[PDB]
């Protein structure tokens, strides 16, 4: 079999996408809060994640179809699902080698401990690894990568998600782009499609042990005050 | 709500 | 003339408070997001002013008799005057000979420049600049540099407050032990209480452009996600 | 609302 012409342009549009919002020589990093190693990681690590959200609202945008969704709708799919996109998309900088991320150069490499530091326990950085290691060991195309981060944006199963019928026959698209592309262009991959489907159910597992501790984070003042603005939107429970 | 999200939203 | 017992007990209090929340090492400032010279200063703007409340709400906290306020009080009287102790305790760090405020380290010197680029402007910067020049080179003992602060911190003529009485009859006796120690400590300052109260006004109308200019950054909200949540709480509109 | 306002004078 082939991928179609529209299947195509969906793939190109999505890797263009994805190089405009993920700059691989991390030099924006120097102007976060500098890391420190009660919660000494806590203002580094939120300014990593606060500039990570506006990379991934960036990344929805050029999503064919996200833009005329209703605003409403924008912002549910971002809300929910913004974090689970952060996990995908840092198993870019995770390294098998080092079970860190490494963000060009040893000030932005990050290990559990430093996650740790930013008020985070092993219920969620030990599934959190294991989940990196394995999505690691698949060995994604980038064309792969960028179709899985888009299809875990375009879930229409959501918390406050109305155009229901329109997400889903999105998401359903660009499924079928995925499952094309593996069976076409990626060598022994019969099983590879049901693995990543896997890391979908993963990843709302990583979503609620976060956003359990998370919500104790930003029970504490002296800890809430610590995050940017845009996390505490992005991250809170505003409807 | 979601001014800073609207916002990036464009 | 001599001063009292009470009023030896006040001032040791205030010099206390005081060098207990300014540190005049500045090695804090390494924390923050790091200067750039559209509002390239900002970020590093915005966590040196965040930093500065929580140290002039350590500050107020050992004001004798502030603590034993309303909480509603305290807000009240921190949301407005803020500001003014920000620029009253800057003068610290401002250099007569340099124009700018010098906070050890040539990173961590501000210009008039740098702080244009965090979103102000000459109507807010000229007679900020001028204020610092005259305040300077009224050459005040520390004991009357805090003293002001706290006279300052504690007016009740400002939005929100209730308890009126009581928070004028603790600013009145801070103005008594002022006048005091002038006449007794500070020798040829006959008209030194009064430049200092008419700097008390000064402040009230760089007050008021600071707000102006402020309002125009909170509602923009790809300057105001730069801004910490306590500039926004604190500088913010909510009663 | 000031929710840090309030945990900062403790
Ligand atoms: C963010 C990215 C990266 C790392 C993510 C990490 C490890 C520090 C990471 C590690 C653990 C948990 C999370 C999820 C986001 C979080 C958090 C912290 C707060 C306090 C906001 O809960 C992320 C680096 C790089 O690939 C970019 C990517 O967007
Ligand atoms: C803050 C302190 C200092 C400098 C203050 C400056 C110059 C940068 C300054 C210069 C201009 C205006 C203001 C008032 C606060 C402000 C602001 C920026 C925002 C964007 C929040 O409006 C402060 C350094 C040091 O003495 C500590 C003091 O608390």
């Amino acid at each position: 079999h082939m991928l179609s012409d529209e299947q195509m342009q969906i793939i190109n549009s999505l890797v263009e996408a994805h190089h405009k919002t993920y700059d691989d020589s991390y030099s924006d990093f120097v102007r976060f809060r500098p890391p420190v190693r009660r919660l000494s990681m806590l203002p580094h690590l939120a300014d990593l994640v606060s500039y990570s959200i506006q990379k991934v609202i960036g990344f929805a945008k050029m999503i064919p179809g996200f833009r005329d969704l209703t605003a409403e709708d924008q912002i549910a799919l971002l809300k929910s699902s913004a974090i689970e996109i952060i996990m995908l998309r840092s198993n870019q900088s995770f390294s098998l080698e080092d079970m860190s991320w490494s963000c060009g150069g040893p000030d932005f490499k990050y290990c559990i401990n430093d996650v740790t530091k930013a008020g985070h326990t092993l219920e969620l950085l030990e599934p959190l690894v294991k989940f990196q290691v394995g999505l690691k060991k698949l060995k994604l195309h980038e064309e792969e990568h960028v179709l899985l981060m888009a299809i875990c944006l375009l879930s229409p199963d959501r918390p406050g998600v109305q155009d229901h019928v329109r997400i889903e026959a999105l998401q359903d698209r660009l499924c079928d782009v995925l499952q094309a592309y593996i069976r076409i262009q990626h060598p022994g991959g019969r099983l590879l499609y049901a693995k990543m489907i896997q890391k979908l159910a993963d990843l709302r597992s990583l979503n609620e042990e976060h956003s359990k501790q998370y919500r104790s984070l930003s029970f504490q003042p002296e800890h809430s005050m610590q995050l940017t603005p845009l996390v505490l939107e992005v991250f809170g429970s505003e409807v | 709500k979601h001014k800073i999200l609207h916002r990036l939203l464009q």
